[PDB]
């Protein structure tokens, strides 16, 4: 029919009652410009849609609605890595086109098959302090809590590069004997940004290894709630049909948490907790259900999300909500940055919870989940003893504390502390992890059993 | 006429009403209930029922009564304890067998069976009378006439007819004015609506005070009649004992004590006190009673009552200011008068802006406090009468920084403390210097100094000694100190005595809180006479151990002399002090050597 | 009076670092939550009236 | 009269004006059961009602209404207490129906005389923690205020307990004179619990006295707060026309309070401060309405009100609107129950202003506010020592802030410490109190008259 | 026609569309009392009036309508100084009115010429504290922030009455020839506060020199905003056409704020934190629009509000963005209050923002900038020194703490404390600043050039 009205991202069309929900439609702009949206409310002669594209220029009996007669799905083949696309269900960069051989939905339920069986493969990112202390696996969730101060960025594409060429050398040892893939989806960030990161990947291997959603963060926010859904398509396709693991990274999670929060403020929609939305645990839910092992278990969508926190605070309502839901949380402290760790990754409040699952026992030691315990819980003290060395001085604190605040010292500047190219095995870990223990001594280490201390010292 | 289409809490619509006033008096119901249509929005009329809800029904007639809801000034409204509308009380309880009036049931705002006795004025047949004049008194009151008859604000006329002294009922004909025709009859009540305000000839300045009689009160800062005053509470620091010992020492010719929204037990406790407690100078007979009606509202009746409590309480207050009396308006508490507003801003369906507190807030809290102050009497005989609202605040949202506290303080012009925490160690009031001020300050201080009193010198001292020692506290437990010099010593030390003397009271000890205001001056004359002394030795050396313990006898003497009041003699500076203070030089010299 | 200057700087140096360290951002981090809550409470009530 | 619609448990009529308000309605479901419901709006052309049993079975065409006729009222009889009774009434709880001996409103529209008659005499709760520091006078309200994280429960059950031992110790006191009725309405308590109150009045032997109404959490909302109206009611019958001192129980006042929240999410009437209605103010005050002493001196009703603090803090409002009301408080204590003591209240936040006027004598002495003033200022002291020695050591404390500190444990584990089957006299309390305080000088107390001071020192 | 109905201030007429926007109505009674309104908003068949007269005893079918024809404009004239007048220009001298020259517009004003060469010359005020920390220049904005335990409008008297009093002191030095007027408003006044005033303006022969706007805290919030409306304009009128520097001092903005609130709710809007309203910006901006040095470059309007915070409250909107539009504030003390020091204000949290740019010349010295620095720095070092002496004592207190103790009491005693009618430009508070220094060492003195010093120590 015709544009009613338009009120925000909101647009009100005087209709007719035959559409569906999600399907689409195309605005016909006088300039014979052609725009795509999605119903998103439908009642009797008339319609709300969110247009993806776009928020103004919209007209009245000047302008058109078309109806393109099926509801969203996305265009997924499995030749995608290499090639170039727009986060829109097209590339609009000129880049190599999608093709179809299934178009799949991205409501949160398609035919989704996922884990009756959790995780037992361990993914290293070639660091030390992802691997040991928390571990990766076949499906694992992880959450990059990052900052302002800290360049996101570097970090992300850090984990991605160095985790490619670990990959294959656990392809060998028979972790794995399916194909790597990566899916990078870059929604509504900075040229600055974009531009980056396809020159990391470059240089570390090559553009033909990932496949690449760029998003414009002067496209809108409706943009921006799509581009997500986009690479969860590009995944399950490829561990169904196709019996590969896919790893996913999924930049920036905090741009579309904001999304969501413009579409309750330019509705009517009441939000809940701090003006965050009542059905925003549902919207976060989609990205993370659709992980683990797929169906025929040689398949996986494994995570890696990316947040940036703005305030760096942990009341805030999208670090707590995806932390709840994500099978581990990794913390990157802005404190270790400013003194020259690199990667500047602080464990004291990484933990996982799923810790279980996200080691490996098959290719990876058995003793591997054992000292990561310890050292966990002797980092901890070694913080608790830091605070008491600041106030109390040297003048009361104990011989056990003094053992704590070396360990400390040592643990910062030699197991966090990687060259920029350079990959630990998982095993050469454990060696250095064992330097690490190695000055406390055997009533000191007494909370591990002794079979343990006694082995490996 | 009108027909009820709605009942939606105490809460009444009605349609078909127009022609109608805002504050129209109208009668919903079949049992004749009183309600007031505030506001209408085409033909649905919302109304305030100042009675119950239980049964009412729709489809039953509304009659409007074409006038609005006044109150009636009058003969009688002492010695009579009223709702917030006024209905007498006392009528109510012998024959309903309720307090609580139940629907079914009204009764008009004064007696209609009472006769009056009746005197002529100054005016006489021929003379043009006008808004405020003396037309005749009643006697009333224990100590003076205090009914003066006078012809309602705005109208005016000749009286052809002035009646003649006997005894006359109040729905009875004594004058008639010519004004238009004959303009009506008159009785010895008149009309008046309670939303709107009196009007005065003009504002006078405050210049004279109150006798408080609350020695902590007389001493930080001055009592004024006039007043515009502000008092903190919270429910649980002292507040209702201060309140009742307030109404006993009041000087004021007559007190109209108002219970916004109030406990229940303490409307009985009032009740009970006033005829058989003693005023101040002492009445004769009743003394308290006589010279006190009574606007008694619990939290229990109607929120239309409690919202027009304080409106009935000023009008009586305002007409007794324009018969040339003084007058006391002691009202107990705001918040809670502020708490019914919110009442039926959430029943009418409006939008609050203020923590859930409707936005008109603001300009009703400010209306009603402006019509307090001290003033030239309505009328052309010239009198001088005042008003001294005297109110409580307290917490609403909880907060201290919520609506309610901040709209009164802008208002308000004198402050007086009280903090909980030190209340509870038993010191009530217990005043914030910081939250404190008064403007009303230099007039004040300026009519003491021709009354005999040297006050204001004292009265900045007493603010310096609670200043310093308060700040010198924190710094005690801040460090954790190792050492103090010696004269901090005396400040901190001279301040716990101003705690005592006059912080800790007690309002139904009367030994414990009562100083007429020469007292007050005296008491405060040797605390700061001691402090005088005490920052001279050490600087003639000696130790501050010295100081306190050669000074020591005196030191006794004075904490202990705030369980004195008069009755040594008629006599308002004593023996008692006079001595004290030569004793005092004496003990320095001790000190100082 | 040496020996007891000794003693005492020991308590007072202990002091300015657990001023510092421990209580400003224990004040801070409590004073900001509480701020955060206090004023959503108000701010849906106006946009449920509205709605 | 059929249904028009249902939003909630709230039901929209479509009726012609004839009901009054608060006039009962029978739902006749198609089921072949009959419900009842109160009209909470009667409106033009429509009337909306709530239903008190259930919500299910409500239909449009399928259902019929037909009217009672008669705005609640409650069958009272005096025969009522030794046995357990209910909101609705319920057979199986036997006592289907009271078997009326009156029918009186529960509005007390018949007559309803309080709060211009002054409190009486003294009561005994047997709790010196309460007795000296706050007056509990007949014809008082004077609540508990409780928290979470503290059974609450147990309080209530102590008070249960120990009414009906008071009373043969204040009829030789001349405390009383006539019979002691204990009226317990039990609204949103949990299952558990409410049998718990059960075995106590059965025990003590007091169930002959007492009458139960038990509301349930699953029991609908306008059920909820018309029961505690209902046992009020019942309490006015027996104080005035057979001069009983009544002491009702009324627990718990936050499920009461919830209740009105919920409500009114649907009317024209739209709650007040943080959710909570701005109107919560005049339910409070209904309660508080049928309480007080009587006229003529016939009996009266004292109420003991439990409220929880859901959120630990009295700012909250359920203790703040309720505490402008009531006649002083008495606030529980969260630190002495961590350590074990029963019943773990504290003094510094309990005052009752009217204590002094209020009191007897005979039984209560003279003595007994000045004792309490004594009591709370070496206890703030005390309390306040504890925390100076926390930040900076023994550097601000002195031999005044040390006897301050030994006092605060004395008086912690002496005075509050008590059994929960101890009866304690006011006469008893006050000696106790008075073995305690001696710690300090004569010239110390000074918030005592001298004279007092000498004679119990 | 009729009035249709109220709800609240607001009066719905039912008309078609004859009144302009901001187009006063009168509303004729029958009963003696007749009433005017203006527009608020005018609607299709409908008008929204807020009555300037009363509130409440309107009919809704008795009344009848008459359009004025004239929008809202302020009659100025200059025969209005020495004049008392209401918050609508009406009289409440008595006797004739004024009338007008023109009728300019209240609304944002018709032509707006303000400010591109930024402030020059000094203004002073007549106290020292004010004039040498927190110099004021022609045309700059900077008002006294103050709070809730001190005397506000006290404060504000003697500014406004010392103020245009220095300018003849000016005069003499030849650094003013131009006729100063001065512009007041008082808005939430109580009458006595009110009357303070008039009476201290009337000594002083200021009242002459001013004229002065009440609007009584009983008024119409309608009426109440309007009051600086119309003051602006008359300041504006004078300062244009005439060539005058005019001095506006408005008291009280919290009553101004807070009215607005009232006004919020009372449009269909909905309101930002604490129930401020989100623009209550735009509003506030209004008045600052008027606010500068008009084109013509020897006239001015220059501002100083009074806002008055609840406890000095920065969680509050209102000093946070009134502080942003304004260069700079003056902060009270009620520290200094309780001691008795008056006026009580404390030079060091306050500030003007330019202030070696914020004099002239020839009616200040350029050794202005010198001596606020040295000032400013001893007073801060006294500050330390009280809280200092109290620990270490008198018997261990530092050489220069003494120095520094003496100068915090001489400052206070001096540059702070002074009379209610004492005058004061720069070359006042310039001889007193020099004796206070002379005690402190050259060598202590070194934020100062040795040229001046040398000179003046």
């Amino acid at each position: 029919n015709t544009v009613s009205g338009v009120n925000g991202p909101l647009v009100i069309l005087e209709k007719v009652k035959f559409p569906r929900y999600n399907e689409i439609v195309n605005l016909t702009l006088p300039d014979g410009t052609v725009r795509q949206g999605q119903v998103l409310e439908i009642r009797g002669d008339r319609a709300i849609v969110q247009v993806f594209e776009g928020t103004s220029g919209i007209d009245v009996k000047k302008t058109t609605v078309e109806f393109t007669g099926e509801s969203l799905r996305i265009p997924v083949s499995e030749d995608m890595l290499g090639r170039i696309f727009d986060g829109s269900g097209r590339p609009i960069d000129n880049g190599p086109k999608v093709f179809a051989e299934d178009y799949l939905d991205i409501n949160g339920s398609p035919i989704n098959p996922y884990a009756r069986i959790y995780p037992e493969e361990m993914i290293s990112t070639g660091v030390s302090a992802i691997d040991t202390m928390n571990s990766i696996a076949r499906g694992q969730k992880i959450p990059i809590f990052s900052a302002s101060g800290l360049p996101h960025n570097e970090i992300a594409a850090q984990i991605c590069r160095q985790a490619g060429l670990v990959r294959p050398t656990k392809d060998v040892h028979d972790g794995h004997e399916e194909n790597f893939s990566i899916v990078f989806a870059a929604m509504g960030v900075n040229l600055e940004t974009a531009r980056f990161f396809k020159q990391d990947f470059e240089e570390n291997g090559s553009l033909e290894r990932t496949s690449l959603f760029l998003n414009l963060a002067n496209d809108p926010t409706i943009e921006r709630i799509i581009t997500p859904r986009l690479a969860l398509t590009t995944a399950e396709y490829l561990a169904y049909q196709t019996e590969r693991h896919v790893l996913t990274i999924l930049t920036d999670m905090s741009s579309y948490a904001d999304a969501l929060r413009e579409v309750s403020a330019a509705r009517e929609e009441v939000p809940g907790r701090r003006g965050y939305p009542g059905y925003m645990y549902t919207d976060l839910s989609t990205i993370y259900e659709r992980a683990g092992r797929v169906e025929g278990r040689n398949g996986s969508i494994t995570q890696i999300p990316i947040l940036t926190m703005p305030n760096d605070d942990i009341t805030h309502p999208i670090p707590d909500l995806t932390g709840y839901i994500t099978e581990g949380q990794i913390f990157v402290d802005r404190q270790l940055h400013n003194k020259g760790i690199y990667p500047p990754i602080n464990v004291l409040p990484s933990l996982s919870r799923l810790m279980k699952s996200a080691i490996g026992e098959g290719m990876t030691r058995k003793d591997h989940g054992d000292v990561s315990n310890q050292l966990y819980a002797k980092y901890a003290i070694g913080k608790d003893a830091a605070a008491m060395k600041a106030v109390v001085g040297e003048e009361a604190l104990s011989i056990e504390d003094k053992l704590s605040l070396e360990f400390l010292e040592k643990f910062e500047k030699t197991f966090i502390t990687q060259g920029a190219y350079e990959d630990r095995t998982v095993f050469e870990s454990l060696d250095q992890a064992w330097s690490l223990l190695r000055i406390y001594p055997k009533e000191m280490l007494n909370r591990i059993s002794p079979k343990i201390l006694d082995e490996f010292y | 006429y009108g027909a009820i289409y709605s009942v939606s809490g105490p809460v009444v619509i009605a349609e078909n009403m127009i022609g109608c006033a805002m504050y129209e008096l109208v009668k919903v119901g079949h049992d004749n209930l009183v309600g007031e249509v505030i506001r209408i929005d085409g033909d649905k009329a919302t109304i305030q029922v100042y009675e119950e809800t239980a049964g009412l029904t729709v489809g039953d007639p509304v009659l409007r009564t074409g006038k609005p809801l006044s109150v009636e000034l009058g003969p009688g409204l002492m010695e009579t304890i009223y709702d917030g509308i006024q209905r007498p009380l006392k009528a109510i309880k012998e024959e309903s067998q309720s307090i609580y009036i139940p629907r079914g049931i009204d009764t008009p705002a004064l007696d209609r069976t009472i006769k009056w006795q009746f005197t002529p004025g100054k005016f006489q047949v021929g003379d043009h009378i006008s808004g405020g004049d003396i037309y005749g008194s009643v006697f009333e009151n224990s100590l003076i006439s205090s009914h003066k008859i006078l012809l309602p604000p705005r109208s005016r006329g000749t009286i052809t007819w002035i009646a003649p002294a006997g005894e006359y009922t109040l729905d009875e004909k004594i004058l008639e004015v010519e004004f238009d025709g004959k303009k009506s009859d008159f009785t010895l009540y008149h009309t008046w609506p309670v939303r709107v305000p009196r009007p005065v000839t003009e504002k006078l300045s405050a210049d004279y005070p109150l006798l408080t009689g609350q020695r902590v009160l007389d001493a930080l800062f001055p009592c004024v009649q006039g007043g515009t005053t502000c008092i903190p509470g919270a429910f649980g620091c002292g507040k209702t004992v201060i309140s009742q010992s307030l109404s006993k020492y009041s000087n004021s010719d007559a007190i109209i004590y108002v219970g916004c929204g109030e406990r229940g037990n303490e409307m009985a406790e009032v009740l009970m006190e006033f005829p058989e407690l003693y005023t101040e100078m002492s009445g004769t007979k009743e003394p308290i009673m006589k010279r006190t009606t009574l606007v008694a509202n619990t939290s229990n009746m109607p929120v239309a009552a409690r919202e027009a409590s304080i409106y009935t309480g000023i009008t009586l207050a305002e007409y007794f200011r324009d018969q040339g009396k003084n007058v006391s308006m002691i009202a107990d508490s705001s918040s809670r008068w502020a708490e019914a507003l919110r009442e039926i801003s959430g029943r009418l369906g409006e939008m609050p802006a203020d923590q859930g507190f409707p936005a008109y807030l603001g300009a009703k809290l400010a209306s009603f406090y402006e019509r307090a102050g001290k003033a030239v009497a309505l009328g052309s005989p010239d009198r001088t009468g005042s008003v001294s609202i005297v109110a409580a605040v307290s917490p609403a949202g909880g907060d201290f920084s919520d609506p309610v506290t901040t709209a009164t303080l802008g208002i308000t012009q004198v402050f007086w403390g009280l903090d909980k925490k030190l209340a509870q160690r038993k010191h009530f009031p217990s005043i914030n210097t910081s939250v404190s001020y008064s403007k009303y300050t230099n007039v004040l201080n300026k009519f003491y100094d021709s009354n005999y009193p040297e006050f204001p010198v004292l009265r900045d001292r007493m603010k310096e000694i609670l200043s310093n020692a308060e700040e010198l506290e924190q710094v005690v437990q801040l460090v954790g100190k190792s050492a103090l010099s010696d004269s901090d010593k005396i400040t901190l030390d001279v301040a716990t005595l101003i705690k005592e003397d006059f912080l800790q009271q007690n309002g139904y000890s009367t030994y414990d809180a009562f100083c007429p205001i020469w007292k007050t001056f005296d008491m405060m004359r040797a605390f700061i006479s001691y402090h005088d002394e005490a920052q001279k030795a050490v600087a003639n050396g000696a130790n501050w151990s010295k100081l306190a313990d050669s000074t020591g006898d005196v030191k006794h003497a004075v904490s202990s002399s705030k369980f004195f009041e008069p009755s040594r003699g008629e006599k308002e500076v004593h023996g008692e002090f006079e001595k004290l203070l030569s004793t005092m030089q004496e003990r320095f010299a001790e000190s100082t050597d | 009076a040496f020996i007891i200057l000794d003693e005492v700087i020991k308590v007072t140096n202990r002091r300015v670092n657990a001023i510092e360290h421990v209580i400003i951002p224990r004040t801070e981090n409590t004073i900001a939550y509480i701020n955060s809550e206090l004023d959503e409470l108000d701010r849906e009530e106006f946009y449920r009236l509205k709605k």
